[PDB]
């Protein structure tokens, strides 16, 4: 139970009910626990660079040492800070590549320049920092593997639903929505765009499927499906919000990051990274966003950090 | 105040009533009836005794046999963990046979279990029907009950049978569970483009709707007439009292126009007929002759236009 | 006109404001100082829904469309204060012309109950329709902090809110308030059936049959189900689970963002984070 | 003034009035909640999350 | 044995095991026609 | 067979126009079987036109229908056509829709809440044939439920808090096993008069039965019956339409208005 | 702080009370003990304390 | 601790004492079974505790 009034944002036309409802004091909570951290200050313009000082850089060569440290100090902060710069270092050695970490986190580099670069359909001159997934933990707190479901006996085929889990919100849908959609790329569209039968094979089942992918997609951004549709005709992009558009990309974007960045890091990655199919930790959209509908309810942390960006 | 007929104040006990017995041939009633105390304050104190027949008898046990199988397989679906079954028991269901299976008869696990308890349920349902029209012809009674149950059953094969075979695909029908059920007739909407444009589906809440609105004006009606013997109704339609006349007049005074004692009950049974005659229709119209409702009522002119306020740009149009 | 056995029950007296001035007939229906008031209001609220649906949307999106016409509430940026009168506030006095004329309705009934010397159980029965509409129009907007909650008035724009409101906790079907309505409803509706079948079975027997008995129509549920509940309770209980399905309704929709704003599956939580399991 | 209870009953207007009085305290300690200023709940430390770096509490909308 | 119809009703007792054959009888066939290695009405 | 009938038809267009054809004929079919009562309608227009004109509005009626009375009561016909009654009131206006004041003692005009049909003289029956409404001197195996109290030796109270006399005995239904009258001994004259359950309020921890229809000297013109353990069905009107009756005219305050 | 405060059982039922009293507390002990239970400060069973010896040696779904 | 306590059963019904006590007391063994076997640390059954078979 909740006390009124929400903080509600409408986002459509009159009486149509296209809003966002938000609790005052759980939304408080829910900002509190995604603050962003403060840039480290400026570098010092000019200096020696990192190409004729350092070794072993294969990403960030583009930088002066003087970036190339701030850097450092900051991924450190991001997703290290307990463990502090020896976690992704060998001792005595920076140039070695021989610990997994640095060779995971290289490969993360690429993907946080990638996508402040490649991905501004989803993230908007915002961009992404390692802070926005680890969020100070090695381990982003929030990530998914192929989920086998509940323990069936030995002759029965899991159903893969019928059984509450907080991936579809509590509901009863099916309940691994990220491995066909957010890592494979199995068609979400199930509505038919005709108004008569055209051939439109689509069953019934794998609108559950959708819905299931659905109330992820909801749950990671704290929003309700309004946000994006007009619950009169999902289908319709013309009756749909900016914010749909916007999840589409999104949705690339994801598999993009989970085929492409996490998938062949997995033979890097101990088995404590894996799930019970083997796969490593992957991205969804719970990952940065994080029950906000912008990751640090769009705190900009990317734009102090050069070495962030493609060159 | 003034005695609203609301709780029996002062219950009065006779010899339990056997019942109108019936002809000859036919099974003893069985039980030994009792009363209880709570619910004769709400209504009759009797409970019992009931006819159980050869049909109700075959009914029970194709029912149950479905009830069990469901339940089995609620259980196996959480591993047999009898405490995890309580757990997610709203949440536990048997599924339908998956898409790629089409009419044929999966596995046990993959749909094989859902046909056989939905063959058995359907059998108890059809048996249980059987037995409300041997009930009522026993007792020289109409077969308005049958015909209503009819068109209930009408509703439940449009469903789970009728439905899926036009389709082609046991995928289309319903699971065997609490929530389960609900998230397909969520999924059903979703996929079909919102059933709210469905217009037998507007219909069948016309009568929904309607019903909740004919029993409240007339459990009202009786009620407040019921210090006239409004209750009788029986004789108030054989001999029209003034409980009879009263209740006409006041609609009459109210609305224009009213019923009888006797025509009241038939606006109330088409009406709870006619709930789940345009269930089954609207039902068996979706995704057969209409893929998406919303763009059937556009081509119809039924759904309206909003101002374009928001819109989001379509990243497959390029 | 007057029925046949209608004019010896016409009789002056029994209102509750306006005395011998309104207490007459118009037709059938008894006017009363509440029929010329509900008169009234029920005829400017329909004028005004008339205007609204001639100057519509706008003038592009105009249509006399039945299905289409829509009057809109307003925007949530205009709180719980008047809107000019295209920007929703028509349907802010059509709201109070459809609250006076529902409010004259039941007060009308009542006089009409007055009249008779029969229970008000018809009022009180159709004030919790009233009450179902102040939740979704009054109260629910009011606990939101805006009038621009309350859902539009057209045939389908209002099927439009209450699927949007549906989606806007992600899935409505596991409202636990909702739940218990829908089952009143079906259930009401199952019994509304079972009460029609028994009456109309036993005032219209098996050919060459007499009219039955009581006792036939206890006998012949006692025979399928093994309980009869009554010839009178039969009405407390088709009552009881049309207004138990309209009281819910109300509680299920008020609780929809006034007294919760997550999923409506999350609600569940409670239930599965006992430590039981 | 006594004319009062000569008209009035008086078990039946302490319960209106003790009734009244008690749903109109229940009214305006809500009233008080529903404002954050007066929300006493929150704290008598409250403070408000600070937002920075282009944060902000609420999605756009209209 | 044979007084066991003195306690038995043989009208209720025929029906509700006819009754159970034909369930169990529908039962085993349908869960022979599930299983593919037992189906006969394949290629 | 496709969904298409035409390039703007389709199935699903003609089954909602196919329903409508229907229940416009269910809607006749229904405004029919509610017009077997009290139709023809009474109104100027046929009484200006002297019966030339009658009154059904549309539909019109339908044939009569027959209802088989059990135990050989007789045959009812629904549509029937019933001798003209005189009320026992005048209009207050001429106008036609005015409202009549009834003449005399409003509580013993018979007019309005007091208004009451001539049903069958006989008492209504069981499905074996004894009397149904019965007091309990002579339904012997009828007994009051343990744990609810008697009403007999309960004290009657009018509207005014008056009493108006002692429950003697209570009638019950003998088909469905409840309690329909309370036969109260007037504590005026000594003559016993039933009082419909429905206008009884106990109160259980005083043992008294409160009557706000009528006052406790109203009590002394309740219509009674001609056999003292059987009423019959046009008493059962009577009876119950005395006591409603009260509910405008036992007090002045009681026609309004309010204010 | 009463000294007649015994004649209270000459208007409340002392069978009642006692019946309502012991299921009310019941049922307030049943209430704290899940309140503490849900409660991750307070929770006797899940705390670690007195280091649990139970190994989690299996691959874990992250987000379940 | 009070002599006079035996004049208990002359107020509650000895019989609806027993059964509720047997009712309740059988509830209560089930829910904290249940509860221990909901925590990782008492579940005695999937603690692995003996060796490992499976
Ligand atoms: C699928 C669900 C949805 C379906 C679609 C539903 C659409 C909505 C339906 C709306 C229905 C409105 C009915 C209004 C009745 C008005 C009174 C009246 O005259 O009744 C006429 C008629 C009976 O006429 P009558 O009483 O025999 O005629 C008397 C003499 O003709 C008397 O002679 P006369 O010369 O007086 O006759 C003139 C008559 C002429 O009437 C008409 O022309 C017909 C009017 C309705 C069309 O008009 C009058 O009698 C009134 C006189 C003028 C006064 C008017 C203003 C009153 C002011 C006082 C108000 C105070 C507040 O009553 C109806 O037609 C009722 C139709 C019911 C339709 C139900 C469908 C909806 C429910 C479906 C679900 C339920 C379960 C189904 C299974
Ligand atoms: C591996 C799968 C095999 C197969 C292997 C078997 C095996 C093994 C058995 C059957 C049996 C049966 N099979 Mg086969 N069967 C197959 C395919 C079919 C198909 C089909 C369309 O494919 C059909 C319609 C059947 C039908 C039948 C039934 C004739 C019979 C079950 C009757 C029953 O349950 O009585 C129960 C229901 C009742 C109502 C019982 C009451 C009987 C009557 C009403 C009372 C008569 C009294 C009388 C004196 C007693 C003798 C009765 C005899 C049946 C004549 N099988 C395939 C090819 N089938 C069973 C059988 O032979 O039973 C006789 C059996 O053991
Ligand atoms: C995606 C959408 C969601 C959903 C979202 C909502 C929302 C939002 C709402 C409901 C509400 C309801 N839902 Mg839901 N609901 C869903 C699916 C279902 C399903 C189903 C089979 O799946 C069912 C059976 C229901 C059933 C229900 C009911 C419990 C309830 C509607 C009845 C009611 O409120 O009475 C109330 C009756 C009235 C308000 C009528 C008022 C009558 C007035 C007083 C008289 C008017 C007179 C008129 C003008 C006369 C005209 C004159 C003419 C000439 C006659 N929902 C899906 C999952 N549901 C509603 C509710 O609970 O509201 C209280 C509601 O707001
Ligand atoms: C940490 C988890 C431990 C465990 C720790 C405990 C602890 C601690 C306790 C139990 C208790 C019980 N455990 Mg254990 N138990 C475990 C695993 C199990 C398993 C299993 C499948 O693994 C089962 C079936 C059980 C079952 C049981 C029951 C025998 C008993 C619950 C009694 C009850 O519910 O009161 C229902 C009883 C009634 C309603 C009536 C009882 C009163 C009767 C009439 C009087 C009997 C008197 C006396 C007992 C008889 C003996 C006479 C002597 C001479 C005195 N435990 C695991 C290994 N278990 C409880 C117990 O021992 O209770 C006795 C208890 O305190
Ligand atoms: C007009 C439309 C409405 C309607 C009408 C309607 N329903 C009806 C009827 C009618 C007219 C009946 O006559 C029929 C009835 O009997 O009503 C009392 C019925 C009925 N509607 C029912 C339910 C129902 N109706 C619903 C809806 C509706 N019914 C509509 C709103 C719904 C919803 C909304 O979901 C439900 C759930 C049933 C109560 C009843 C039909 C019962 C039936 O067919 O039962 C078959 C038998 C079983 C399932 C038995 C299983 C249970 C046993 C206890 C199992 C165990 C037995 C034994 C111990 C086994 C022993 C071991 C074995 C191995 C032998
Ligand atoms: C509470 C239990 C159920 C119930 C009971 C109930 N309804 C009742 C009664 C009772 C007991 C009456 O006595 C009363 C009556 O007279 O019935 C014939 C009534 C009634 N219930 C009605 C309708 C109705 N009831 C509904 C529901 C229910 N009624 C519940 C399910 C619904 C639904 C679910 O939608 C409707 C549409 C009427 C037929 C009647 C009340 C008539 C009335 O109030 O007349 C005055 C108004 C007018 C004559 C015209 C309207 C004037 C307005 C200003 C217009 C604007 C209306 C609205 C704001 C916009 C349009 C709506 C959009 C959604 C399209
Ligand atoms: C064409 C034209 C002139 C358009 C102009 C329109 C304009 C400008 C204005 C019109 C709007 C205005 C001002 C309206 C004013 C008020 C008016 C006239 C209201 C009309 C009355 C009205 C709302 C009627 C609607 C009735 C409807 C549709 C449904 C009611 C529910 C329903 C299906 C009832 C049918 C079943 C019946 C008759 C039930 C009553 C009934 C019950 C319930 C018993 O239990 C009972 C028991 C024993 C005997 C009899 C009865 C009995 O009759
Ligand atoms: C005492 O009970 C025990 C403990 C023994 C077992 C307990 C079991 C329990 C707890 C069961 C619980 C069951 C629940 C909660 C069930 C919920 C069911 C719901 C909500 C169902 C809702 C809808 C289901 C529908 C509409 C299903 C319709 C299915 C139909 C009409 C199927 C028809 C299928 C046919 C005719 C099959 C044909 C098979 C063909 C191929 C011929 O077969 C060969
Ligand atoms: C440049 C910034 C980043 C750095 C330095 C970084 C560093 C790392 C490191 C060192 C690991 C391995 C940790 C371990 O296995 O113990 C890792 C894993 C991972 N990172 Fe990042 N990361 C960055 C950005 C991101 C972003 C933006 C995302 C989200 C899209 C992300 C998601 C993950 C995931 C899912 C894993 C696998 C889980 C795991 O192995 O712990 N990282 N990252
Ligand atoms: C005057 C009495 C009310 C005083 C307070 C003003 C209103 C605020 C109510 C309480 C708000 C609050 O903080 O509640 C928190 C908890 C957590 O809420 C609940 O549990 C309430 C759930 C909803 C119950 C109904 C509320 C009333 C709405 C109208 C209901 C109408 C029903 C009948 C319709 C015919
Ligand atoms: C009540 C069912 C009426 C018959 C519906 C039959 C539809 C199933 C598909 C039949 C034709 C299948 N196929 C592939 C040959 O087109
Ligand atoms: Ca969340
Ligand atoms: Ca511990
Ligand atoms: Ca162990
Ligand atoms: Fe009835
Ligand atoms: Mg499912």
């Amino acid at each position: 139970c909740e006390r009124p009034p929400p903080e509600v944002v409408q986002k459509g036309y009159r009486g149509v009910a296209m809003e966002q409802n938000y609790n005052p004091r759980l939304l408080e909570a829910s900002i509190k626990a995604n603050l962003p951290v403060e840039s480290l200050p400026a570098a010092a313009p000019g200096g020696p660079s990192v190409s004729d000082v350092y070794e072993n850089v294969q990403v960030l060569k583009d930088l002066s040492v003087a970036e190339f440290t701030r850097t450092m100090v900051a991924v450190t902060t991001w997703v290290a800070p307990k463990e502090g710069c020896n976690y992704c270092h060998v001792p005595g050695n920076w140039a070695s590549d021989d610990i997994y970490t640095k060779v995971v986190s290289r490969r993360m580099f690429e993907l946080v320049r990638a996508t402040n670069s490649n991905w501004k359909d989803h993230v908007a001159e915002t961009g992404v920092t390692c802070y926005t997934c680890h969020r100070g933990n090695p381990v982003p707190k929030y990530v998914w593997v192929t989920d086998p479901g509940p323990n069936q006996p030995s002759g029965v085929t899991p159903t893969g639903q019928n059984y509450a889990s907080s991936t579809v919100a509590y509901s009863a849908l099916p309940l691994d929505p990220y491995t066909p959609f957010l890592d494979q790329s199995n068609e979400i569209r199930v509505i038919g765009q005709t108004a008569l039968p055209a051939g439109n094979t689509t069953s019934l089942k794998q609108a559950e499927w959708t819905y299931g992918l659905m109330m992820q997609i909801s749950d990671s951004l704290g929003v309700n499906c309004t946000f994006c549709h007009n619950s009169r005709s999902f289908y319709d992009w013309k009756q749909s919000t900016p914010q749909r558009t916007t999840a589409w990309y999104a949705i690339r974007h994801v598999r993009d990051i989970n085929q492409n960045y996490i998938w062949p890091l997995n033979d890097a990655l101990p088995a404590s990274r894996k799930g019970p199919y083997g796969d490593p930790f992957k991205v969804g959209c719970m990952t940065c966003h994080q029950g906000a509908y912008k990751p640090l309810y769009g705190a900009q942390m990317a734009k102090d950090y050069p070495a962030l960006y493609e060159s | 105040p003034e005695y609203q007929n609301i709780f029996t104040t002062v219950q009065v006990r006779a010899p339990a009533y056997p019942g109108v017995p019936l002809p000859k041939g036919s099974l003893p009633r069985i039980g030994k009836p009792i009363f209880s105390y709570w619910a004769g304050k709400i209504g009759d104190a009797q409970i019992g005794p009931i006819y159980l027949g050869f049909t109700g008898t075959l009914s029970i046990i194709f029912g149950f046999m479905a009830i069990f199988i469901i339940g089995f397989n609620m259980l196996a679906s959480v591993d047999w963990n009898i405490i995890q079954f309580v757990k997610h028991f709203f949440w536990l269901g048997l599924e339908p046979p998956a898409p790629q299976y089409g009419l044929t008869i999966p596995p046990l696990s993959e749909g094989g279990w859902w046909l056989m308890a939905g063959f058995f349920l359907t059998m108890s349902i059809l048996l249980w029907w059987v037995r409300t029209y041997k009930r009522a012809e026993a007792l020289g009674m109409s077969q308005h009950l049958s015909w209503a149950f009819a068109a209930a059953i009408f509703f439940y094969l449009s469903l789970g049978f009728i439905r899926p075979v036009m389709m082609g695909s046991w995928a289309e029908a319903v699971p065997f569970g609490i929530f389960p059920h609900l998230d397909w007739t969520a999924a059903f909407s979703i996929r079909y483009g919102n059933l709210y444009y469905n217009p037998f589906h507007m219909l069948s809440i016309a009568f929904l709707y309607g019903s909740a609105l004919l029993f409240a004006m007339h459990g009202a009606t009786i009620l407040a007439v019921s210090r006239f013997g409004g209750d009788r109704e029986i004789d108030q339609i054989t001999d029209r009292g003034t409980a009879a006349e009263r209740a006409a007049i006041f609609w009459r005074w109210t609305m224009g126009f009213n019923a009888s004692m006797e025509s009241i009950h038939r606006w109330a049974w088409w009406c709870a007929v006619l709930t789940v005659i345009t269930a089954g229709i609207g039902i068996l119209l979706t995704g057969t002759v209409v893929e998406n409702w919303y763009l059937w009522a556009i081509k119809h002119g039924v759904a309206p236009a909003y101002p374009e306020v928001v819109t989001a740009v379509d990243p497959y149009a390029t | 006109a007057m029925l046949s056995f209608e004019r010896k029950y016409r009789v002056r007296g029994g209102t509750l404001i306006g005395g011998d001035l309104f207490d007459f007939w118009v037709g059938p229906f008894y006017v009363g100082f509440f029929g010329v008031a509900g008169f009234f209001f029920a005829l400017l609220g329909v004028l005004l829904i008339v205007w609204g649906a001639t100057i519509g949307p706008n003038a592009e999106l105009q249509t006399y469309n039945i299905w289409q016409i829509s009057i809109a509430p307003p925007d949530l940026s205009y709180g719980l204060g008047m809107a000019p009168m295209t920007e929703g506030g028509l349907w802010q006095i059509i709201t109070i012309c459809a609250i006076g004329a529902f409010v004259s309705w039941a007060l009308r009934e009542v006089e009409i109950c007055r009249k008779l010397g029969i229970g008000f159980h018809i009022p009180f029965a159709f004030a919790f329709a009233i009450g179902a509409y102040l939740v979704l129009v009054v109260v629910r907007p009011i606990l939101m902090g805006a009038w621009g909650h309350g859902f539009p008035y057209g045939i389908l724009s209002h099927l439009d809110w209450v699927s949007n409101v549906g989606y806007q906790f992600l899935h409505f079907h596991y409202n636990p308030a909702h739940m218990l309505a829908i089952t009143f409803f079906f259930t009401n509706c199952l019994a509304l059936s079972m009460h029609g079948s028994l009456i109309l079975s036993v005032t219209n027997p098996q050919k060459g049959e007499e009219v039955k008995t009581s006792e036939h129509e206890n006998t012949f549920f006692r025979d399928i189900v093994g309980y009869s509940i009554g010839a009178l309770a039969i009405h407390r209980l088709g009552l009881f689970l049309a207004l138990s399905a309209v009281f819910w309704s109300a509680v299920c929709i008020v609780i929809s963002g006034p007294f919760w704003t997550r999923g409506w599956p999350e609600w569940w939580n409670w239930w599965l984070e006992l430590p039981l399991w | 003034l006594y004319k009062i209870w000569l008209a009035f009953d008086p078990r039946m207007a302490l319960i209106g009035l003790g009734a009244f009085l008690f749903a109109l305290a229940l009214f305006i300690h809500y009233m008080l909640l529903r404002s954050p200023e007066f929300d006493w709940l929150l704290g008598p430390d409250y403070a408000p999350v600070t937002l920075s770096a282009g944060m902000s509490a609420l999605p756009a909308g209209r | 044995m044979h007084k066991i119809w003195q306690i038995f009703d043989p009208r209720r007792t025929l029906v509700a095991l006819f009754g159970f054959l034909f369930v169990l009888g529908l039962l085993i066939h349908f869960i022979l026609l599930s299983s593919p290695a037992f189906n006969w009405l394949s290629g | 067979m496709s969904a298409a009938i035409t390039e703007y038809m389709d199935v699903a267009q003609l089954t909602i126009w196919a329903f409508w054809f229907f229940f416009a004929g269910l809607i006749i079919y229904l405004r029919r079987e509610d017009k077997r009562e009290g139709y023809p309608l009474d109104s100027d227009r046929t009484e200006r036109s002297g019966g030339r004109v009658k009154v059904v509005g549309f539909p019109d009626l339908a044939e009569p229908k027959t209802f088989v009375l059990p135990h050989n009561a007789g045959t009812v016909m629904a549509p029937r056509v019933e001798a003209p009654t005189s009320i026992n009131a005048t209009p207050v206006a001429p106008f036609p829709g005015a409202p009549f004041e009834p003449n005399g003692d409003p509580m013993l005009s018979g007019f309005g809440p007091s208004a009451s049909p001539d049903r069958a003289k006989h008492c209504d029956l069981t499905f074996e044939g004894l009397p149904k409404i019965v007091p309990l001197r002579v339904a012997t195996d009828f007994s009051i439920a343990e744990r609810d109290p008697d009403p007999r030796g309960m004290t009657v109270v009018g509207l005014d808090g008056e009493v108006a006399g002692t429950v003697s005995d209570v009638w019950v239904d003998r088909s469905e096993p409840q309690i329909r009258y309370l036969e109260v001994k007037v504590a005026a004259g000594g003559k016993n008069v039933l009082l419909p359950i429905g206008f009884s309020r106990f109160d259980k921890k005083a043992r008294k039965v409160k009557v706000a229809a009528i006052k406790a000297a109203h009590f002394a013109n309740v219509p009674t019956l001609a056999k003292p353990d059987q009423i019959t069905l046009y008493e059962e009107d009577k009876v119950c339409a005395y006591y409603a009756g009260g509910k405008l005219y036992a007090t002045a305050e009681r026609a309004g208005p309010l204010l | 702080m009463s000294p007649d405060l015994w004649k209270i059982w000459l208007l409340v039922d002392p069978r009642r009370i006692l019946i309502a009293v012991f299921a009310f507390l019941t049922v307030l002990g049943l209430a704290i003990h899940m309140i503490l239970l849900s409660t991750a400060e307070f929770n006797w069973l899940e705390d670690g304390v007195p280091a649990a010896t139970v190994q989690q040696v299996t691959p874990v779904v992250p987000q379940r």
